[PDB]
Order: C-alpha cells, then structure tokens, then sequence
C-alpha cells in the first residue's frame, strides 16, 4: 500500500519536474532494513517467532517518508483539478464498444471552454502526456 | 511491485539523468507477442491471415492483482462437472501461463523506475490480459 | 518533442482503455499492525 | 567577456577574412545540450522520447553577470530550512556547474569577432538559461 | 458412480461446515493498477 | 519496576502516537478460499 | 536539538549586526548582454 502512495504521485511526475519538488522518488523500500530477530507484540508470543529478512523501520525514519507523500501532494491541490475537469467536460470514456473523433478538432473545444486560469493551457505538453499516461 | 517495464539506452551513473529510459514493446520481447500465445482455451485464431501482427506495448501485473483473478478463476471450476455437459472451455485458463518472468526496471515514469531495478517481474500485453477477462 | 495540433494523433476512447489512477487504497489500521 | 562563440570555417587557425567563419551550434560541442546537462535539480524529464535531438545557439555569459546569477541562488538559501519540509529543491543549482569554459573567437559580429581571440570563455545555451532562471 | 436415490448419503449441516462458494473479491481499481 | 504513583513517567499524547490495536479485520469468505 | 523555550540563549541586537537577507540585487539589462 505505502509503495502504491508514491505512484499516486508519479502520474504527475510531467509536472513534479516543472514543479522543482521531489526531484528524485521516493522508494519507500529504500528507507527500510532486513534483519532476522524474534517479532512480536509481546515477548511470550514472539518467544515463539523467529523470522527472516524482517523489514524493520524507525517512526521518525516512517514519520518523514510519509510527509513526502504529503508534501508532494499539496502543490498538486490544483492541478489535479483541472486534469479532472479536462477530462470530465467531454465525453472521454464510454460504457462500452469504441467511439472517434479527431483530435485536431478536440483540443479546439478544450481551447474554447476551458476556464481562463487553466494550467492544461499553461503547460499543454505534460497535459498531454498526463492525459495519455 | 507495479508499474510499467523500461529499457535503457544511455549509461545509469546516477539517478535523474536526461534520457536513458525507453518504453519496452513486444518488439524487443517476441515471447510476449500474440502469435506465440499457447492457444489453449482456442481463443487466437489458427489462420494466418488473422491476427494482427502488429507490436504492442507491455504492462507489469501487481503482486496483489494475480492473486484476486486465480481466486476468480476458482469460481468457474465449481461447476467442471456441468461445465463439460455443455462443453465449453475444456481447459483450466492458469493466469500464471499467460505471464513471463524478466528482469528490468519497473515504474509507472521514467524518473520512478530508474531507481528501481527489479528481478523477474510478470508482464503483460494489454491484447492478452483482454483475452483472460474475456 | 510531440505536436499537440499536429495530426497523427489518435482519440478513440473504449471500454478497455477507460481512465483511473488512484481513487483509494486499503490502509485499515488493523492491516496495517 | 561578451558576445558570441564563433567557430572557424574550413581549416584550423585559417581564419583571414570575416566570411571565414560561423556561429558555433550545440552540435559542435556536444557538452551543451541537452541529453547531457547534470539534471541536479531534477528539471529535465527522464524520457529518452521527450528530448529534442535540435542543436541551438550558443551564448557568451560575462565575468560581471555570474556574480550577479550566483547571489540569485542565495536568496533560497536563506530559507532551506523550510525548502527541505517543503521538500523542493533539494540540491541548490549551482549555475556555475551549468556553464562550460571553451575558448575560441567571440564577438558580436563576424568581422570584430575575427580580432578577438579569448581564452576559457564560459558559454550556455538560451533554453538552458531559461531553465535555471526558472 | 453415487446413487442420489440409495442409501449411505450424509445429510447433516452443521454450523461448521456453512456453505458458500465465491461471493464476489477485491477487484478496485486503485489496488489493482 | 514502574511507579505508576511515581514520578519520571512521561504523558504527551500526539496525533503521530493515535491509539488503535485491530478495530476490524479483513476475511471477506470469497478473498479466504 | 536547540532548545527554543529553555535558557542559555540570547536577544542581543547590535547595530554591528543588522539583518539584511537579499534585499535585492543589479540585474541591469545592458550590464548583463
Ligand atoms: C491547449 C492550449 C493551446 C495553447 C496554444 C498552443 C500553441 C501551439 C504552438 C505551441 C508552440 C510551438 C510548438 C511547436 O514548436
């Protein structure tokens, strides 16, 4: 679950860049450590438990990782906004089969209604690849 | 882990360089391209001038994401016996044959998986793992 | 390196290639210990 | 100093005439573009199939303006205490690490360009610049 | 092979022994990819 | 061992420390087999 | 590590050592070329 939050992040990874933040990723499984002792909650039950390549990690070391993936997703607040409302103004998905239409002619349209403050206008290009990704 | 595979095509020294990451395609991995799928189940056509020929791209299957189709799969042979009444799908599907095992790196970007390397990671053609579901 | 206004481009939305990233994941704090 | 990198025509140090020469191009030295530059800071993508392969203009920086570019950078020195809970930026530019020292004919014109030989000239290349000042 | 009409068959459910197949499983999206 | 009357004990709650154990666990029959 | 609240520390301002971060720098066109 934890190394799936970092790729929550990297769809925007077109826009992190262009953003200076987190210049490299953040690979959870990094911070980690593989020893081999008795894990438990209590003694007379890890008594019991011996494991190998135990991943053992620091709640300071744990705290900070997660604020990367808190911090990352802050400057993404609206951004993620629009993709969303570029995506939802028409239709881009169907419940089934196939439907066609040329792209020249569509990106008109997001030109035409898409709100003025719009980043997909600012940065067409990591819109573009975000879109596809 | 997840993500999708990369290739390389400049030198790795450090993490964050300019290039060097290359979208992988049944191109470069002809044993996932659809004319060497095991046509069990008789999906893939036996005719030569019907399938498609055409390179595609390749997608990694998560951990989690094998475990849930093999326990779907359990639920079809709950009725074998009836099953083979009427004759239909005369072999157990086994998602596992439909996967292959190589050891490149994996992530969703280019940035994200240039720092991960991985070891006999499943892949998938977005054509084959259709033709499961299906 | 791509040309958005360019042709060449292809939209064909289908039923197999319907968008999602991430809405929600599985983090129970009784999963996670 | 200022100016403009030119390159000699033809042969070596048979520069006679102004029509003996050229602005030099990101093709002649390779150094200055872009699938090469240290991508510290994370700026350019990691895609090897977004990254232009198109040579560009080279520029002359002078010696009173990187004293004027470096201070710009200590302006978020100042404040890396927050940068890094922001987590932004985590290795400070370095402009000078940008910048390459090559040494030929510069000038803003051919013909005075052709009288002005120089010796460790720093050069940078428009997009480049743009990116760093960004 | 098993006579439904002859004898020797077991009828006991049990608590123990509640019958159920496959009702449904995780398939989301976000925990999927 | 612990002067739980005593002194040099230490009580500073923090949402970092939040207070669970296993409130609900997860073996949905169809994802158990 | 430092302790905000606790002593040891000193408020000692001095005309020797006025605060000055960036104000702000030249960046005169026709001097920059
Ligand atoms: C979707 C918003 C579009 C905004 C205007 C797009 C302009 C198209 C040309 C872009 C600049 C040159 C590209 C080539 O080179």
């Amino acid at each position: 679950n934890f190394t799936k939050a970092e790729m929550a992040l990297e769809f925007n990874r077109e826009f992190l860049d262009k953003m200076r933040v987190l210049s490299v990723s953040p690979k959870y499984s990094d911070l980690l450590t593989y020893v081999d002792c008795y894990v438990g909650v209590s003694a007379r039950q890890a008594l019991n438990n011996f494991q190998k390549q135990v991943p053992v990690i620091t709640p300071t070391r744990q705290t900070m990782y997660v604020d990367s993936i808190q911090a990352a997703l802050k400057a993404l607040e609206k951004w993620e906004i629009d993709l969303r409302v570029a995506q939802t103004l028409l239709p881009t998905n169907v419940p089934i089969g196939e439907v066609s239409c040329p792209m020249q002619s569509v990106v008109k349209l997001l030109d035409d209604q898409l709100p003025d403050d719009s980043l997909i206008r600012r940065y067409p290009k990591e819109a573009a690849v975000a879109l596809a990704k | 882990p997840g993500g999708v595979p990369w290739i390389a095509v400049g030198d790795e020294t450090s993490v964050t360089s300019p290039g060097a990451l290359r979208r992988m395609t049944s191109k470069d991995i002809p044993e996932t391209a659809i004319i060497n799928t095991d046509n069990s189940s008789g999906a893939v056509p036996s005719e030569s001038a019907l399938v498609p020929y055409i390179d595609e791209p390749l997608v990694v299957v998560t951990e989690h994401a094998i475990t849930n189709f093999t326990k779907a799969e359990m639920a079809l042979e709950f009725n074998r016996e009836f099953l083979d009444k009427m004759r239909v799908l005369s072999v157990s599907p086994k998602y596992s044959d439909l996967l292959t095992y190589v050891d490149c790196y994996v992530g969703v970007s280019a940035r994200q998986a240039l720092n991960n390397f991985q070891k006999q990671v499943p892949v998938i053609t977005p054509t084959r793992q259709t033709m499961y579901v299906d | 390196t791509i040309n958005v206004t360019g042709d060449g481009n292809v939209f064909k939305p289908s039923a197999e290639t319907s968008s999602t990233a991430v809405p929600s994941l599985s983090l129970s704090p009784g999963m996670l210990n």
